C-alpha cells in the first residue's frame, strides 16, 4: 500500500513523498533525504520531527510510523503538515565544516532565522548587525556570527514537574556544553535560579514509561550519586538527546 | 526528596 506524506523543510516549503504505509521514521527520512537531494554527509545532520506547538517540536523515535502521526494531526486547514525536517546536531564545529555545502547552509540559515524569531538563540545585543547580514542574504556570515550566541544548538523543552523541586517547575535545556535545568513557576514564567550539570557529572540515565519521566543520576563535587526525575511527556526525546550528546562528545574532533 | 534548588 502506497501513501503520500507532506513534510515541511526549514525554509517554509513542503515536500511530498510517495511511501509505503507502514514505513518507519528512518525509512521516511531516507525517502525525503533523496527527493531534496541531501548528499551522503548532509543526510546525517537532519532528522524528522513532529510539531507540538508554536514553541516546541519533538524528534520522532525510530519505532514510530510517520504516516500515522500525519493522519492523526491532519485537517484541511493547517499551514500544511505536522512533520518537519530539522537539524539534529549539538556541536557547532561540524556545522562550520559544511559551510561550502549550499543545501546545508540554506537549511542551517533558515532554521537559525526562525529560531531567532522564536527566542531560542539570544542574539539581542547584535540584533542589528545580524539583521544587516540577513537582508543581504550573506548566509554563511550570518551563521558564523549567530553560532557564537547563547542558545545556539540548544534543545529547550516545555516546562514540567521535577522530583527535586518541591514547588515550581523546570525547563530543561540541553546542549553539547551542558545540561541546564531552569527554575520556572507553575505556568512556565522563569524564576532566576538555574543549574548547570557538566556532562562528565552524568553517571547514568533512564526513562520510566509508566511514571512518564526521564531520569538521570549525577555525581557532582564530592557528594554521592543522586537521581533526579523530570516528569516530561517527552522522556524518550530527552533520552535520545543524552545518547546523542555522549556520542558527539566521543567523536569531538576539535579542542575548541 | 532533597531540593536541588535549595541553595
Amino acid at each position: 500500500s502506497d501513501v503520500e506524506l507532506r513534510v515541511a523543510l526549514p525554509d517554509g516549503t513542503t515536500v511530498t513523498v510517495r511511501v509505503k504505509k507502514n514505513s518507519t521514521t528512518d525509512q521516511v527520512y531516507q525517502a525525503i533525504a533523496a527527493k531534496v537531494g541531501m548528499d551522503s554527509t548532509t543526510v546525517n545532520y537532519f532528522a524528522l520531527f513532529e510539531v507540538i506547538s508554536h514553541s516546541f517540536v519533538r524528534k520522532l523515535a525510530p519505532n514510530e510510523f510517520p504516516h500515522k502521526l500525519y493522519i492523526q494531526n491532519y485537517t484541511s486547514a493547517v499551514p500544511g503538515t505536522c512533520l518537519t525536517i530539522r537539524k539534529w546536531l549539538f556541536t557547532t564545529e561540524e556545522e562550520i565544516l559544511l559551510n561550502d555545502n549550499d543545501l546545508a547552509v540554506t537549511y542551517f540559515f533558515h532554521q537559525a532565522v526562525d529560531d531567532v524569531k522564536k527566542g531560542y538563540i539570544k542574539a539581542e545585543e547584535k540584533s542589528y548587525q545580524l539583521q544587516k547580514l540577513y537582508e543581504q542574504r550573506k548566509m554563511v556570515m550570518y551563521l558564523n556570527m549567530l553560532r557564537t550566541c547563547e542558545g545556539y544548538n540548544e534543545i529547550i523543552f516545555p516546562h514540567c514537574a521535577c522530583d527535586s523541586r518541591r514547588k515550581g517547575h523546570v525547563i530543561t535545556a540541553i546542549s553539547i556544553t551542558h545540561f541546564k535545568l531552569h527554575a520556572c513557576t507553575e505556568e512556565g514564567q522563569l524564576e532566576n535560579q538555574v543549574i548547570a550539570f557538566e556532562w562528565d557529572e552524568m553517571q547514568r540515565w533512564d526513562t520510566d514509561e509508566e511514571g512518564m519521566a526521564f531520569c538521570f543520576e549525577y555525581a557532582r563535587g564530592e557528594k554521592k550519586p543522586r537521581w533526579v526525575k523530570i516528569f516530561t511527556p517527552y522522556f524518550n526525546y530527552m533520552h535520545e538527546c543524552f545518547e546523542r550528546v555522549f556520542c558527539e562528545l566521543k567523536w569531538r574532533k576539535e579542542e575548541y | 526528596n532533597i531540593d536541588i534548588f535549595a541553595d
